[PDB]
């Protein structure tokens, strides 16, 4: 039969989330390679069933003609895929997780941009007082009471 | 013998290159 | 015969294998790392490439490709014990997915710059993907 | 001290942006599953035609 598969990059395939899934990918490599080898080994087209004409040319053709009439009535079933829906099931959940990750990451990136902009704008420390340095960066405190230094000694 | 005389040719070639570059 | 009757493509990759094996034999039998270790590291790989099965001859271009992979050094990292599986799987993959490339070598009778460019990418990608 | 703080913030931003890219190409796994199951299923379908033809020939 005819096949319509999708080409993949295994280098990028290994980059997808491999945690607790290394064994699954290792099995998938074997299955994907071996099934392709087996498929290529045998022709997709059905074998030559032209023997019926040869049987007619064959001296023993009489009852073989009736059997050929029976042969033309033969039918071969086609298996039905079952895991196709299961694969499509997880994609929606993965897409939702990706969207949530994108939103959260973009919010964090905007916050970091704001903080970097705040850090860039800074007084040249000559006009700074002690309180404004505490404003810009955390510094000493008054937890060690009754001290003239408050350094944690 | 093959190993021992395979070892010295590198030193001799390096010293040839250094000598010729120097002058 | 002096290789008077031999395809042009095969000479390029066999004349260089002659020297590798000739230099491997004269040292690597004793009943440093700069020269000796590399020499026998290449030689043990080259010996394993020449083994073959029974009742299964190969076409010329596939031999050219499989020797081209070995001679250039693309297989100097893998353990020698697993070379044969790599040969078989790589031959099957190349036969199936790259039927147009072989015809170029068969028709031209010699390698070309474009062919040489293609083969390196194919070899590196398949080596990266083939780790099982 | 100020310069070190600047470097830390830049590193955090770059890490988030880099992690964004790998998320996009997550589709490859599902394609592998689909192709593997489909090919595996068709392989056995062809063998039945081969089997029936061979069985028919032997009798003659």
């Amino acid at each position: 039969r005819k096949l319509a598969l999708k080409a993949i990059d295994w280098v990028a395939f290994g980059e997808i989330i491999p945690r607790n899934q290394k064994a699954i990918a290792n099995s998938l490599k074997s299955w994907n390679e071996t099934l392709s080898t087996r498929l290529a080994a045998l022709p997709e087209k059905p074998p030559a069933i032209d023997w019926a004409y040869y049987k007619a040319t064959v001296a023993k053709a009489g009852l073989v003609d009736d059997f050929e009439k029976k042969f033309n009535a033969l039918k071969v079933p086609v298996p039905e895929d079952k895991y196709t829906a299961l694969v499509d099931a997880e994609e929606q959940e993965d897409v939702k997780r990706c969207a949530e990750f994108l939103s959260l990451s973009k919010a964090r990136i905007e916050a970091y941009e704001k903080e970097l902009e705040k850090m860039k704008n800074i007084i040249p420390f000559d006009q700074m007082t002690i309180e404004d340095l505490n404003e810009v960066f955390p510094e000493t405190k008054l937890d060690k009471k009754k001290y003239p230094y408050w350094p944690h000694r | 013998e093959e190993r021992y005389f395979r070892a010295r040719a590198r030193e001799q070639l390096a010293a040839l290159k250094k000598h010729h570059e120097n002058e | 015969v002096g290789s008077a009757a031999q395809t042009r493509a095969m000479k390029q990759v066999a004349g260089t294998m002659k020297l590798e094996l000739a230099q491997y034999r004269e040292v690597a039998a004793f009943a440093l790392d700069a020269a000796t270790q590399q020499l026998l590291s290449r030689g043990v790989r080259l010996t394993e490439l020449l083994k073959q099965g029974q009742y299964a001859p190969m076409a010329i271009e596939e031999q050219v490709a499989v020797i081209y992979a070995g001679v250039r050094g693309y297989l100097d990292k893998l353990e020698p014990s697993k070379i044969t599986k790599f040969e078989n799987a790589f031959l099957s993959h190349v036969i199936s997915q790259h039927q147009a490339l072989l015809g170029k070598i068969r028709a031209d009778g010699k390698i070309s710059e474009e062919t040489d460019a293609k083969l390196k990418e194919i070899v590196t990608n398949f080596l990266a993907g083939f780790e099982a | 001290v100020k310069q070190a703080s600047i470097k830390q913030i830049q590193d955090a931003i770059d890490l988030e942006k880099s992690q964004q890219a790998l998320v996009q190409k997550r589709h490859y796994l599902f394609d592998v599953q689909r192709n593997n199951i489909a090919m595996a299923l068709e392989v056995t379908y062809r063998e039945r035609l081969h089997r029936v033809y061979k069985e028919i020939k032997n009798r003659l």
